């Protein structure tokens, strides 16, 4: 072996941060919410419901609508965040 | 080269409207493509051609890295005035002969 | 009752009918293995008499006059393939369903 | 509002002294459980009971709380400043729904757990029975012969289970025997209340000598 080596030295929240449209509910409920410029969930999860139903813009199905994306717990839960961000949604 | 997608084709046994080879001969003359890269593990190339004639593999929308060492490789023959494939072509690194039944 | 061809059958997986359309029937072009479901198929079971527990049950989800086992046809167990070619044959009367 | 339910409420042979409406639910969650694998959890037992209605929409729930455990049924006062300090500590408001489990298919599955359901609340009843007596010198009919135990069959399709430990030594029993004792088991069980009899202790036959003189 020492030959043969020497012949060849010379080679070698997930809901929060889906869109709103990517709800299972119809158009009509992400378009209550996308009225007021929201785009992600998470946006919603920054305004209270409260602010919300002070808004004509939703409507009475879409109030249904958004009680029935709440009862998942997932989003509209009154939180509060930075601007967009949490600490796990960090920039990489 | 690995994957095909022609648009129009469900199967690889189906037939497309417009061109004299079956989709399975298309997937023969691709198996003999010549291709070189350079800077990457796998790589798309992008295949558009309308038009009476032959498709041959200069046709290919080249990236910024990939080469074709014989472009005058037909694929398939498009044989009327409106009748085009558009097909996206999947090639990437290996070693040795990887059938289809062991690895969509 | 007869049998259902639909998909709408019990006993099933995401790996039990992932391939299938809304209506049993594989696709055209769905490569499967040796054991797939290509054709959902249920079928009636026992019949007997109207059971005390089961008496609610007797009259109460439109088509409750049969059971429900299953009868599928499979991919016998050995060979791969593409399915390329799907005839669906109606004897006359019979209701179409959207595949057909 | 088809009324179907309401005529199936009053079928009523066996379920008339029993809770009625809670096997309307029952019924409901077995109807929504048979085929549901994907929502987020499972389904809901808790269902606004309208007794109009029949066919109660399974409801969901957000249990107003001032703690972090149970996480789709949580709220805070902070979170009920939002409806304006409205909800108080520790109520269970719902502010949810869900829907059901299908077709053809899903429906003799369903079926099933609709029998599973009806088999839970027989269970439940048949443990209130138990509890009825909470043991008494009553006999019954050996059936089965199970290792270091014997089955008993008494009537109203009541079972009992006779402990070996609580049996004689040499006194070896078999099925088509009669044997009479005291019961001590009719609270906690399994799945219910296993009759478990005491042919052995001395109150065993404080009224055996009764029956006779």
């Amino acid at each position: 072996a020492t030959i043969l080596a020497e012949q060849l030295e010379a080679f070698v929240d997930p809901i929060l941060l889906r869109p709103v449209d990517d709800l299972e509910l119809t158009v009509r409920s992400a378009n209550c919410l996308k009225a007021e410029a929201i785009h992600y969930i998470g946006d919603l999860v920054q305004r209270t419901e409260v602010e919300l139903l002070k808004t004509p813009n939703l409507g009475k199905k879409s109030l249904t609508e958004i009680k029935d994306v709440l009862a998942s717990r997932g989003l509209s839960l009154g939180m509060r965040l930075e601007n967009w961000p949490p600490a796990s949604i960090a920039d990489e | 080269v690995t994957e095909v997608e022609i648009d129009g084709v469900l199967h690889e046994y189906s037939t497309k409207e417009g061109v004299q080879e079956d989709i399975l001969e298309i997937l023969l003359n691709l198996k003999g493509l010549a291709v070189r890269v350079q800077g990457k593990d796998e790589v798309i190339l992008t295949l558009n051609k309308s038009g009476i004639g032959p498709v041959t593999a200069a046709d290919i929308t080249h990236d910024g890295d990939v080469e074709i060492v014989k472009p005058q490789h037909v694929i398939c023959h498009l044989t009327d005035e409106n009748a085009s494939i558009s097909m996206r072509i999947k090639v990437q690194r290996g070693r040795g002969y990887v059938p289809a039944s062991t690895r969509e | 009752g007869p049998e259902e061809i639909t998909a709408d059958i019990p006993n099933v997986g995401e790996a039990a009918l992932s391939k299938l359309d809304e209506s049993g029937i594989v696709y055209i072009g769905a490569e499967v293995t040796g054991g797939d479901i290509l054709v959902g198929k249920v079928t009636p079971k026992g019949e007997t008499q109207l059971t005390p527990e089961e008496k609610l049950l007797r009259a109460i989800f439109g088509e409750k006059a049969s059971d429900v086992k299953d009868s599928s046809l499979r991919v016998p167990n050995g060979v791969s393939g593409t399915v390329i070619d799907v005839q669906v044959f109606t004897r006359d009367g019979v209701e179409k369903d959207k595949r057909a | 509002m088809n009324k179907e339910i309401l005529a199936v409420v009053e079928a009523v042979s066996n379920e008339k002294a029993l809770p009625r409406e809670k096997i309307f639910e029952a019924l409901e969650s077995a109807l929504a459980t048979a085929t549901k694998k994907k929502y987020e959890q499972e389904i809901d037992v808790r269902v606004q009971i309208d007794r109009k209605s029949g066919d109660f929409d399974t409801f969901r729930r957000w249990l107003v709380v001032d703690e972090v455990t149970q996480p789709t049924k949580e709220i805070t006062l902070e979170a009920a400043r939002y409806e304006d300090e409205s909800l108080n500590l520790g109520d269970y408001v719902e502010d949810q729904i869900e829907s059901v489990t299908f077709d053809r298919i899903t429906t003799q599955t369903a079926k099933q757990v609709i029998v599973q359901k009806v088999r839970e609340a027989e269970r439940a009843m048949v443990v209130d029975q138990f509890r009825e007596h909470e043991g008494e010198i009553i006999t019954g009919v050996v059936k089965k012969v199970n290792r270091d135990n014997i089955s008993l069959d008494l009537g109203n399709n009541a079972e009992a289970v006779i402990l070996r430990e609580d049996m004689l030594p040499r006194e070896n029993f078999r099925p088509g025997d009669r044997v009479r004792g005291v019961l001590y088991s009719v609270r906690p069980e399994a799945r219910g209340a296993q009759l478990f009899v005491t042919r052995s202790k001395p109150e065993m036959l404080i009224e055996l000598f009764r029956i006779e003189v």
